RNA sequence: AAAUAGGCGGCCGUUCCCUGGCGCUUGGGCCUGGGCGACCGGCCCAUUGCCAGGGACGAGGGCUCGGGUAGAAGACCCGG
RNA sequence: CGGCCGCCGAGACCCCGGCGCACGGACCGAUUGGUCCGUGAUCGGGUAGGCGGGCGUGCCGGUGGCGUAGAAGCCGGGCCG
RNA sequence: CCGAUAGCGAACUAGUACCGUGAGGGAAAGCUGAAAAGCACCCCGGGAGGGGGGUGAAAAGAGCCUGAAACCGGGCGGCGAUAGGAGGGUGCGGCCCGAAAGGAAUGAGCCUCCCCGAAGGAAACCGCGGCGACGCGGGAGUACGAGGGGAGGGGACCGG
């Protein structure tokens, strides 16, 4: 159905409208998870997502909260997270959902038109990060 | 013919159901404005094999276009995704 | 609570503790390529000895006598029998293709006699109809449509990465088994078209320990540990004993845990397999290479080995071997293979051919 | 009495077994790995059992009990007893069976199905001046065979 | 069993007949008016395909046997 | 944080039909009870407790019925309350 | 009045079996059928066991009238080896059946036209405001609408 690229367009917004046209029962995919945008200092994001990697739920049962280290996964989880994956039309949906990492598609995007909190631009924007550099420094692959 | 056509949920509040009528996205509508063409319109779940579902539609839920409608009988939810017709 | 702090007793570094997945070693991990050259070779644990050396070997002298314990190792030839491909893709690395010899020698073996029907053994390898992997059923067209998809490979040209080997085993003496045991080796230079070269010519080539690995080099062995079967919370972990005598207790943890929280956690001990467990062991000095063994016509490096009743559990010695500094991980004849270092120390160098001044004569019994 | 259809005059022939001192539990593994199989095989199967070869696999009560090689489930054991019992309830329907007129070899078991019959009780001791349950469990175990030849 | 539920190389399964009924049901080529094309109409081919009645063949693997470098059972490894 | 506009969103409130209660009116009966109409916006949650109506069980009496062409009882289904 | 987990301790082998040194304490245990014809004769089976045939009727075949529940086997329908929990209610799909007590061939699920119609109640489109979000007037209390009536087609289930 949809192809996204997802190149210059903040991960809240983006993860949101995925996750409700997924419930619809309405495929999305999503290309280019790492070219993507977080708004907000970094010092803090970084650390926000790092701690929950950290555990430790208990001592490892394998059990508990994870959380992965490459951009793909972050924002795999994220839209997931979004959708209530327990209930049959949630999980359903998480299969309509895929990321692919890099490009392999031979076409054209498409793209969530609005530049008020989905698209940067880059000097407007006080502070940001890109997803994939985050993810670096987690362990993960660009 | 018909036009698509999608069962998002129930009017429902967080914590309550309303299981009487189903809020519904036909895809063409935009706006309020667009979706009362569609009222009265029957609506008709149709799922395999034969049984048969009809509703109507009936009031306006937008914002944007989306739309009410109500089943003589009501909806499981289990087909969130039903079909209106152009009748 | 005394406030007195308790050190963990065993690792969770080398846990968990349970079987391996094959009787072959496993390996993801590869060392430095700088040089056209083998990479990993294999043997069967002999035996150990003991050995005399000169010192070489930096640390507390460099020249007096030194004592160094020794595996005795008998390698068998290896014979690779494919060409194995990568591409690189988006989440890890994936075989593009490969290249088979289904193409058949007769195999240097020989055993027999009775005698009536000698019943020709000539090996096409037969060791390969003991090799439970599958054979095309038309040797010469599938050696070539494989080859071509080489040569397709090599043109592209960036689109394949690395290239690593099908390496099997050559049961041409060992009584321990008569069925390869297949296995990869890496095959490192430093860009794809001189490993592309050098894996093609290596296919139908036996080869030896001097091929792969010189002496003097420190070495990371690979090996699946031996086999205790399930052992205790005080064998697999350590425990220390407790108070004035006790009957009752002795080998025992007492707490498992605290009441809340309610659940026990993985690193408190417990009985279970204790080895038959995956082991690197780093830096094992390469003493000798050398192929026989008893007599050699040459007095200096080696005189020539192999004590005379054989060893207890192994079999006659006759074939290329290497012989290894300090603990092999393994038992007696189990499959062994050989990594070169990632790294070896840098605070202690490596010295070339190091000099070897005696060799035990005398048996393990 | 018996549990299933009949069509005795020409396509089935019955037997059944009352108050074997058999197990139950032992009963309901041989009655489901039977079930289904012709006369022949049946024979072939329980001629097994006694050897101490071919294992019943245990599949509904299975508790605690160790495991056993090959493709069956995991946890399996061998009623001798039941074996040779059983074995005299099909070699009654089978002589039965030749005097209706049907041939044995070639008809099919459809039907096996084991009945937890009355129960033989009384006491053994235990300490603290108290006596248990110590009994033996008697079964009834029915057996219904069909015709099936082209 | 990573649900984005993997990658490779090899090995396997990879069917018949009478009689009745059907075939742009299935599949291809050509002409011309209409169509970008699929398609309608005209021409040409099928040892064929389909339904009903009966009908073949059997790669892998365990169990088996002799022992263990393995092991509470089961498993594992090796040899036959 | 200071304004604003459109919506969503209860069993509430509005609205059709029905039901009980309370009260009035009428009728019916041999007692208890029942029915028909009207009024109720200002009647309808509910533990202790108070009251009021019905149901069921065993046997007795009167009365009036049923049963081997199948009673009670048992098990599943249908209908009413 | 009770009616066999009741009523006498006890419908009977009861003041028994049994307990306790003793004083004393103390149960449970009713039903064949018309006739015992209480199982011959025949087949099978080591067989005193057990199965078929043999009785008006053996869910009348030996603590045998009836023959529940818990529960146990098998079979039928359904579900079933990636997925969430007071085990359900309410509403609707799939599969399953339903002769029987129900309504319906004097027309079921279902389709279609027309009208009446409580509370409620638009749009397109037009003109004018409002910084804007959006609002007014007209369309228009119209379309629609719970609920009610007639006609018409199809042809078997619908509730449950």
């Amino acid at each position: 159905m949809r192809i996204i690229n997802a190149e210059g367009l903040i991960l809240g917004r983006l993860a949101s409208k995925v996750a409700k046209m997924l419930l619809e029962g309405e495929e999305v995919v999503i290309v280019n998870a790492e070219k993507a945008v977080i708004t907000g200092n970094r010092d803090v994001i970084f650390k926000k997502y790092k701690q929950r990697t950290e555990l430790r739920t208990l001592t490892n049962p394998r059990r508990g909260p994870f959380y992965p280290k490459r951009s793909d996964e972050i924002v795999r989880r994220t839209i997931r997270g979004m959708l209530p994956w327990k209930t049959d039309r949630g999980r359903k949906a998480f299969k309509r959902l895929k990321v692919y990492v890099g490009i392999p598609k031979e076409f054209q995007g498409k793209e969530l038109e609005t530049i008020i909190e989905a698209h940067v631009s880059r000097l407007s924007r006080p502070k940001y990060v890109t997803v994939g550099e985050v993810a670096k420094f987690l362990g993960g692959k660009f | 013919m018909r036009i698509k056509g999608v069962v998002l949920s129930y009017r429902r509040s967080k914590e309550n159901q309303h299981n009487n009528v189903m809020i519904i996205k036909p895809l063409d509508v935009n706006s309020r404005e667009e979706a009362s063409k569609l009222i009265g319109r029957l609506v008709l779940w149709k799922s395999p094999s034969g049984k048969i579902l009809k509703g109507k539609i009936v009031r306006v839920h937008g914002t944007k276009g989306a739309v009410r409608a109500r089943f003589e009988k009501g909806l499981p939810g289990q087909a969130l995704g039903d079909y209106v017709e152009i009748v | 609570m005394g406030k007195v702090h308790r050190p963990r007793r065993g690792s969770l570094g080398f846990s968990p503790r349970k079987r391996a997945k094959s009787i072959v070693p496993r390996i993801r991990s590869w060392p430095k390529e700088t040089e056209v050259r083998m990479l990993g070779f294999a043997g069967y644990k002999a035996g150990m000895t003991h050995i005399l050396m000169i010192d070489d070997e930096p640390g507390l002298t460099n020249g007096k006598e030194i004592f160094m314990p020794v595996t005795i190792i008998e390698t068998p030839p290896l014979r690779v029998f494919g060409i194995r491909a990568y591409r690189m893709g988006y989440l890890g690395l994936e075989t593009a293709t490969e290249v088979i010899v289904p193409d058949f020698p007769l195999d240097n073996y020989p055993a027999k006699e009775r005698k009536g029907k000698p019943k020709p053994k000539m090996t096409f390898y037969k060791l390969l109809e003991r090799r439970i992997a599958t054979l095309p059923k038309n040797y010469t067209q599938e050696m070539f449509e494989q080859k071509l998809g080489q040569l397709e490979d090599m043109i592209k040209e960036g689109e394949i990465v690395d290239v690593r080997a099908i390496v099997a085993t050559q049961p041409w003496v060992i009584k321990l088994k008569k069925k390869p045991e297949v296995m990869e080796y890496a095959i490192g230079g430093t860009s794809v078209e001189e490993k592309f070269n050098y894996i093609k010519e290596k296919l139908g080539k036996e080869l030896r320990v001097g091929e792969v690995l010189k002496e003097g080099e420190l070495l990371d062995v690979i090996a699946v540990t031996k086999g205790k079967g399930t052992q205790g919370p005080v064998k697999r972990w350590g425990i220390k004993l407790r108070a004035h005598k006790d009957s009752k207790g002795r080998r025992k943890v007492g707490s498992i845990g605290p009441w809340h929280p309610a659940r026990v956690m993985w690193t408190v001990p417990m009985a279970g397999q204790m080895g038959f467990h995956h082991r690197t062991e780093l830096n094992k000095r390469l003493i000798a290479i050398g192929e026989n063994g008893k007599l050699k016509l040459d007095e200096n490096t080696e005189i020539e080995i192999t004590p005379k009743g054989g060893f207890p559990h192994y079999g006659i010695v006759r074939s290329d071997f290497m012989m290894i500094a300090g603990s092999v991980p393994g038992a007696i004849k189990r499959i062994i293979r050989v990594r070169p270092a990632i790294r070896p120390p840098k605070k202690k160098p490596p010295v070339q051919r190091p000099q070897i001044t005696y060799v035990s004569v005398e048996s393990k019994q | 009495g018996y549990s299933f259809q009949n069509f005795d005059p020409k396509r089935m022939a019955r037997a059944s077994a009352r108050d074997l001192r058999i197990s139950p539990k032992l009963a309901v593994e041989v009655c489901r790995e039977l079930r289904g199989m012709m006369l022949n095989d049946a024979l072939r199967y329980l001629d097994d059992v006694i050897a101490l070869k071919r294992p019943v696999p245990l599949k509904r009560y299975n508790d605690s009990q160790g495991h056993k090689p090959g493709k069956g489930f995991g946890p399996g054991r061998y009623p001798v007893k039941v074996a040779k019992a059983i074995k005299k309830v099909l070699l009654n329907v089978k002589n039965n069976a030749v005097q209706k007129g049907l041939d044995p070899d070639k008809l099919k078991i459809i039907h096996i199905a084991a009945h937890k019959g009355p129960v033989l009780r009384g006491w053994y001791p235990r300490a603290f001046g108290r006596a248990t349950p110590f009994n033996e469990q008697t079964t009834h175990i029915e057996v219904v065979v069909e015709e099936i030849r082209r």
